[PDB]
């Protein structure tokens, strides 16, 4: 209350010292008036703590801020230790949100919370500082303070904007996530270490593009215009390599689809969908194995290898296995399932000649390491009600001269059925974290 | 991970979807009875529209293939948001271009075009502008093709200025239609004014096709001026984005780009490796491997006789 | 059959080819030294001249691309800025 009793005895002063003592005694004596009351001012404000510039600032009173930044401004050095004692708040608001000590946050809810305290003080700066440039420096100067604070915050920051480009479902229309990207631009424009943030954004990259596609197919043109008109000719042109492969793999697409049109000396005649991607800007997937084929997609492998190296000549293709999907038609209905090119082989020995064990599959397959066990047990251990490949020695771990056998399961009665168990939790483990740091 | 998406819908749909292959008739009638059994939009029947609209156009059924498309524009705005609506759409757009009613073309580009701004998602209205675009680029129309690119440049303007850096996605896709739109009239005043504009404001996302087109104009403007390099570094670009995606103007840009090396008394073969072989063997393209090759060695007599002969 | 695949979406790789046979940029050979080199000997100390390759795999002599990189810097053959990725073969 006291703002309004200086404000109101300013007020009453003036008016009496440029009436009852005309154009006179004006300058002097306001002069004396604003200094001592305003040194006041500053020091009740920031120590009282009750409806403090620290207090009233924390329960958002907006009248509070706006009448000081009108009183403040008159005096030198009093927007100074404002924004002192502001960026103090912050510091301390900060601290106590980028708190490290105790596992279990949210990653995605510590930037929102962060993002909507962001907004909180950009909209008291707006509705109160009236766009102050010395507000602006320093809580700008204090975000690139507090932000830095542990080396995960750009991996933390990369995260989020893959949690955010994973899918619109917050914020299903494009205005509001046209602006919650450039908050997230502008929070990492205050950020250093630049050179680990793309190389989780490249891995995010690589984990949103090379998994189940129909994410945006859109979006991904914003984030680059974001990139380019923040970084050079850094690794945003890693990520120009990663555009053109897309881009690249769908020419091929409907160039294929018109060679498959044409016919006459295709073997493997069927359903294709082969896409075309480029090894200097995609990171190291996995060891690429180099598995069996069934005959069928040898065929159709064996005809785009051709034509690839016919009409798109001068580079050789190489054969990989982990990636990629497919629909396998079973046969009392006939509903088709899913193998992300995996349980391909395996299943395909299985249409040759069944009650197979661990010793069939590991000695007429050419199969890599260990890596066959977390694709084998993909189909049988760590299953729920909706097995299709059972076992006779129901176990956790896993044996050698196991038989395997098919279950119906009616409950599994999905057309297009589909065995997601791979992406579980999609959570950038310490191993793979440690080695890309 | 997993997500029960549903039982029951997904059933039926694949069920007609046996049932398209066996006489259509009343297989429409089950994918109607599927998307009236789904009621709030459907993730299986925005597919099922596909599908319908795709076996509609196959016995020339257009009214409601088109208000289908309708209720698949209202589809894409809610459930299926950004997604691979887009990417069912270009595919409509592009079965839809295998027939030849250019009316009905543009009917259904229109109709796309009012419903795509209706959502502010008109990241999918330059989309269908600029196929719209390129298709009249191809047939040399300018009537509309002009309109479009008005349109898109006030899409474009950030009321005070005419280019916005997030949007230099549709400066490229604008410019590279009036790239090769002026090519045909031979403006050389509008041409660099069109690659200046370009490179600045541009630079978002070097498009295949996009790119090696307006590097394809930035060397005809550079040598058309005396600038060897500049020549030489524009095609030097567009010969690598035509070899990624597979245009016919590979070799056209090729003969330029070695033209164009010849031109700065380069010491070096052009030809060594990124033409390896099949951009070094090229019939067309050996006549001009020869010629380097006379180049190298200083052969005036060889040369002449080559110039002579083709 | 029991099983019978339908559909397949299997992604191809590809890297282009180097033709090591003889650089661009002196013409004499991938190795067997350059022309600001000549001979083996001469001041070589065993012949500090190796072969340099490029993020775009392109592959000449360490000399010939340094005199190559002073004047222009963009990699004859391509339009990549030339990065460096391997030195010897
Ligand atoms: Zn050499
Ligand atoms: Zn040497
Ligand atoms: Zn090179």
């Amino acid at each position: 209350v006291y703002i309004k009793k200086v404000e109101a005895r300013i007020n009453e002063e003036i008016e009496r010292v440029m009436h009852c003592l005309d154009k006179s005694t004006e300058e002097p004596i306001v002069k004396v008036v604003e200094r001592e009351l305003i040194s006041k001012h500053m020091k009740t404000i920031v120590e009282m703590e009750n409806s403090g510039l620290v207090h009233m600032l924390k329960n958002g009173k907006t009248e509070d801020l706006g009448c000081m930044y009108k009183l403040f401004s008159r005096v030198p050095n009093g927007l100074k230790t404002m924004c002192e004692c502001m960026s103090s708040y912050l510091r301390e608001q900060g601290k106590a949100l980028v708190s490290e000590e105790g596992e279990g946050k949210n990653p995605v809810d510590y930037i929102q919370g962060l993002l909507d305290l962001k907004s909180r003080f950009d909209r008291f700066l707006l509705e109160s500082f009236n766009n102050d440039r010395l507000f602006k420096q320093t809580i700008a100067g204090d975000f690139e303070y507090f932000l830095n604070l542990n080396s995960r915050s750009p991996e933390y920051l990369s995260l989020f904007i893959d949690d955010k480009l994973k899918k619109g479902v917050k914020g299903l229309t494009e205005q509001e996530v046209e602006t919650i990207l450039d908050k997230a631009m502008v929070l990492f424009r205050f950020m250093q270490e630049k050179d680990v943030f793309e190389r989780y954004y490249k891995q995010h990259l690589a984990r949103r593009l090379l998994t189940n596609k129909s994410v945006s197919d859109d979006s991904e043109k914003n984030m680059i215009s974001k990139l380019k008109t923040e970084c050079g000719c850094q690794f945003t042109s890693k990520l120009e390599g990663m555009f053109r492969d897309m881009s690249i793999s769908n020419t091929t697409m409907d160039e294929f689809r018109q060679h498959l049109q044409a016919t006459g000396v295709s073997l493997g005649g069927v359903d294709l969908t082969v896409r075309v991607l480029t090894t200097g800007y995609w990171p190291t997937q996995s060891a690429t194995p180099k598995c069996n084929i069934p005959p069928a997609p040898r065929h159709a492998f064996e005809i785009f290898r051709r034509f690839y190296l016919a009409k798109h000549s001068g580079r050789q293709l190489t054969l990989q296995h982990h990636m990629g999907s497919a629909d396998l038609n079973a046969t009392t209905r006939k509903h088709i399932l899913q193998v992300s090119t995996f349980q391909m082989t395996i299943l395909m020995l299985f249409n040759n000649r069944e009650k197979y064990t661990f010793e069939e599959i590991q000695q007429e397959t050419d199969i890599p390491e260990r890596e066959l066990v977390r694709a084998l047990q993909s189909l049988a251990c760590g299953k729920p009600t909706q097995r299709v490949l059972t076992k006779e020695p129901k176990s956790k771990e896993i044996e050698n001269g196991h038989i395997f056998t098919v279950n119906d399961q009616f409950t599994s009665k999905l057309h297009r059925v589909k065995i997601q168990t791979v992406a579980a939790k999609q959570g950038e483990s310490d191993p793979e974290r440690k080695e890309t740091r | 991970s997993n997500s029960e998406p549903n039982v029951d819908l997904e059933n039926q749909y694949y069920n007609s979807k046996a049932l398209k292959e066996d006489d259509p008739k009343a297989a429409l009638s089950s994918f109607q009875k599927v998307l009236e059994l789904e009621g709030e939009k459907g993730e299986w029947g925005f597919k099922a529209l596909k599908q319908m609209i795709k076996i509609n156009f196959k016995l020339t059924n257009f009214p409601e293939m088109m208000n289908r498309y309708k209720q698949l524009l209202t589809y894409i705005r809610s459930a299926v948001t950004r997604n691979y609506s887009e990417k069912s759409i270009n595919s409509i757009l592009d079965y839809i271009s295998t027939s030849k009613q250019m009316d009905l073309l543009q009917e259904f580009y229109e109709t796309t075009l009012e419903a795509l701004k209706d959502a502010k998602n008109d990241r999918l209205w330059f989309k269908t502008n600029t196929k719209l675009g390129k298709l009249y680029l191809e047939r040399e129309e300018y009537g509309k093709l002009q309109k479009i690119l008005r349109q898109l440049h006030q899409s474009c303007q950030t009321d005070d200025g005419e280019d916005d850096l997030k949007k230099g996605t549709q400066l490229l896709e604008i410019y590279a239609l009036e790239i090769q739109m002026y090519t045909a009239q031979k403006n050389n005043k509008k041409l660099k004014a069109l690659y200046e504009q370009s490179l600045h404001i541009k630079s978002a996302i070097p498009h295949p096709l996009i790119m090696g087109v307006i590097r394809e104009c930035g060397g005809k403007m550079h040598l058309r001026e005396g600038e060897f390099e500049k020549a030489h570094t524009d095609f030097f670009e567009a010969f690598k984005n035509y070899d990624e995606s597979g245009s016919p103007r590979r070799t056209t840009c090729l003969k330029y780009l070695v033209l164009a090396n010849m031109l700065m008394k380069s010491g070096i073969n052009p030809f060594d490796s990124q033409e390896a072989k099949p951009y070094k063997n090229d019939p067309e393209i050996l006549a001009m491997t020869n010629l380097v090759s006379a180049y190298q060695n200083n052969d005036i007599t060889e040369f002449e006789k080559i110039l002579k002969t083709n | 059959k029991r099983f019978e695949v339908k559909k397949w979406n299997a992604v191809a790789l590809w890297a282009w080819d180097i033709v090591v046979d003889n650089c661009a940029i002196c013409r004499n050979h991938i190795m067997d030294l350059c022309i600001e080199c000549q001979a083996n000997q001469a001041s070589a100390t065993s012949e500090e001249c190796t072969v340099a390759w490029g993020v775009c795999n392109h592959a000449f002599h360490f000399h010939c691309i340094s005199r190559w990189l002073k004047t222009r810097q963009v990699c004859p053959l391509d339009n990549r800025e030339w990065e460096f990725q391997k030195y010897g073969h």
